[PDB]
RNA sequence: GACAAUGGUAGGAGAGCGUUCUAAGGGCGUUGAAGCAUGAUCGUAAGGACAUGUGGAGCGCUUAGAAGUGAGAAUGCCGGUG
RNA sequence: AAGCAGUAAAUGUGGAGCCGUAGCGAAAGCGAGUCUGAAUAGGGCGUUUAGUAUUUGGUCGUAGACCCGAAACCAGGUGAU
RNA sequence: GUAGCGGCGAGCGAAACGGGAAGAGCCCAAACCAACGUUGGGGUUGUAGGACACUCUAGUUACAAAGGACGACAUUAGACGAAUCAUCUGGAAAGAUGAAUCAAAGAAGGUAAUAAUCCUGUAGUCGAAAAUGUUGUCUCUCUUGAGUGGAUCCUGAGUACGACGGAGCACGUGAAAUUCCGUCGGAAUCUGGGAGGACCAUCUCCUAAGGCUAAAUACUCUCUAGUGACCGAUAGUGAACCAGUACCGUGAGGGAAAGGUGAAAAGCACCCCGGAAGGGGAGUGAAAUAGAACCUGAAACCGUGUGCU
């Protein structure tokens, strides 16, 4: 019948006009007195999935 | 002729077919390999992942939200304006039937990308900065 | 006499769509109806036939197996269908091209209307006679001609068709094509 | 014509042989079809003909379409015989 | 597409619907430009702005899914010759 | 495969709108009226209906109330129904060579071989004692058709709802509305009551706690008529043969193998070897190595004789 789409990616990722993938960052949930000041800045832009981890999960996102 | 037909070249090719002799190339193991989990028959391993370490689906956060009352418009630009002959009135009971919109989602929004160069009267639900001293420029007004 | 318009019966064919609707007219004429039995569905073979090891013999698990005489049979037939579809535009290029190629090789003809009182077979056997037909011709009528439908329907190689419900499959198995000049305007206007 | 290349497991790509059925066209057959046996025949391969014996009624060829389409191994299944 | 007519027929009608022509932002929203930001100051993603319907071939997913082979589990019954 | 649900993991997964098939709606409890709690009348609702007072006239037997009498098609047997003669091979002609005919009939089967014109049939038409279905024109059985005013009265009670423990809604108690069961509490009476995803206010829609209703939809043990780029005896139902049979088990239960003479039995009169089985002649047949263990008759395997070693 049809494919079904993993609800769980759906909820973390949004795609680009290029047909890219848009993803947010990780380490960024608390502990926030471990880290320096630069990461914490540098950890809350976007950044973009991986073409080694696309080729693994396109099959998941189809109908987004 | 129905005792001469002939498919269009480079349009039909004949399927591959394994375990068929070894002279062919997919003779014993059919393309498989020799002994392990993808090469008995039952499949391999989920196509997000299965087992090992954690996926990448696992390890990334959740972000934003969906709203319910959320309103999209159909945009038509300027450039699409210039079927109509000028000095004429557009309805979006005109856009629609000319063509131009498909699907009338929430309402006509007026985009100003391109030129105009006409002398038309249009009337839409929403319009952009740009697109509305264009209208105006060369003549002409627009109704809300 | 009459002249028609050259967008129909003057436009070089093209082989390529005018395959395409033959093979699909020959497909949709075909029922599966075709089944086999698998493993379950045959009769019997719930026990084992013998215990895993103890004895010398192969280990079986069912007397229904492939292997087996009498078992099941493994990725035979199934019923189905063969019909698939063809956009709009391109059904309407697969017929003219067909009636451009009937008249290209002069395979068209105009007659009068066929004011028949009675059926009789005789008769259009002379009449093909008289036009010098071949053994295999189609014609049309611009509605359901009954006298000329009831006779000409004993003949072989002889097949009524009507104005609307024009064939791919019958143009290119015909070897003539007899035409009423009602039916050629129909088809002209109809037709595109 | 002139030159250059052509060992190969897993595996990737291309061109082909053969079997069963269907459409159209064109053929063979009691002055003998399929099948079966023999022969010192033909093509680069899977393979294709011809003649002779048996056989007694169906079968090839060309272009397309479809698939229950190819067997030496599974302490494989059934029958026959050492 | 479903439906109606038509020979279980391949063909007409049927424009609900779907894809594309414009993106950005969690969102309000703006729009060839949007988000972050006091500030296009810089930076991210866009301005290719040609697709769409059917079908041959390759691969994947849901169904037993290339075939044969368990030790076991559950439910309903038959047995103290 | 959207919104959602989810050790937010595996995974589960809607509705309204819109396009179509089909398409009729009615009857009860109460206020009121006379008998002896009973039976009749009245009355069925949201643009609020009715009792009460006011001038006040379509048989629907598929629901809406329940039993019967009036002619036309359809099944359960059938009957008519066009057209061919020669020669060659052959045991036999339907084949080949030549000349004709029919066709609203060139579907199919059988005939000593491959037949539109040899037979049974097909296209077309006709035919029904008697039984059974559907239908439609009269019989027959019921029948109170309309609006302004609202004093007062009636409109379903251990019901709705709440707490505790569960279930079901796509929705795992979660901010969970909407609805069911068990226990315990427990309302109001058109200024009434419920819903619009906790809840309150304003607006909008509706009127629970009584009961029936054809059509579009799903399926095939059977009856008639048909089809297939479905099998052709290790295949197709397990079963083409008197198969759920042989046979196996205390029992529930399991479960086979086996089709073919020839067109016609015309199935070998008679002679010879025996005790018989079998064989050699003769005869029937186109063919008897087609002799009933009977169409063709591969391989494994078993025997006889020969050229070279």
């Amino acid at each position: 019948p049809k494919m079904k789409t993993h609800r769980g990616a759906a909820k973390r990722v949004k795609r680009t006009a290029s047909g890219q993938l848009k993803r947010s960052r990780a380490f960024t949930s608390h502990l926030f007195a471990n880290k320096s000041t630069k990461q914490k800045r540098q950890l809350r832009k976007a950044r973009l999935v991986s073409k080694s981890d696309m080729k693994r999960v396109k099959q998941l996102l189809a109908y987004k | 002729k129905l005792h001469e037909l002939k498919p269009a070249e480079g349009s039909r090719k004949e399927r591959n077919r394994v375990g068929r002799g070894v002279a062919t190339g997919n003779g014993k193991t059919s393309g498989r390999g020799h002994k392990g989990q993808k090469a008995r028959s039952g499949g391999g391993v989920r196509p997000g992942f299965e087992g090992g370490q954690l996926p990448l689906f696992r390890r990334l956060p959740k972000r934003g939200f969906t709203n319910i009352n959320r309103k999209e418009y159909a945009i038509v630009n300027l450039d699409q304006l210039n079927k109509f002959e000028d000095g004429t009135e557009v309805t979006p009971a005109l856009l629609v039937e000319s063509g131009v919109v498909k699907n009338e989602k929430s309402g006509i929004k007026i985009l100003g990308n391109g030129s105009l160069d006409k002398k038309l009267t249009v009337k839409a639900h929403k319009f952009s900065a740009s697109a509305a001293e264009a209208i105006d420029a060369k003549g002409g007004a627009h109704e809300v | 006499s009459i002249e028609l318009s050259d967008a129909v019966f003057g436009i070089e064919p093209n082989n390529s769509v005018l395959f395409e609707a033959i093979n699909l007219q020959r497909a949709s004429l075909r029922q599966g109806t075709h089944a086999v039995k698998n493993r379950s569905a045959v009769s019997g073979g719930g026990r084992k036939p013998w215990k895993q090891k103890g004895t010398g013999r192969a280990r079986q698990g069912t007397i229904r197996a492939p292997q087996w005489r009498g078992g099941g049979i493994v990725f035979g037939p199934t019923p189905r269908s063969y019909a698939y579809k063809m956009p709009k535009k391109m059904r309407r290029l697969a017929l003219r091209s067909a009636l451009s190629f009937k008249v290209q090789e002069n395979g068209l003809t105009v007659v009068d209307a066929f004011n028949f009182e009675a059926p009789k077979t005789k008769e259009f056997k002379n009449v093909l006679s008289t036009l010098e037909q071949p053994k295999k011709v189609l014609v049309v009528t611009e509605n359901e001609d009954v006298n000329v439908e009831l006779s000409a329907r004993n003949i072989p190689g002889v097949q009524v068709t009507t104005a609307q419900g024009l064939n791919v499959l019958d143009i290119t198995n015909a070897d003539s094509l007899v035409i009423t000049e009602a039916a050629a305007k129909k088809v002209e206007e109809v037709l595109g």
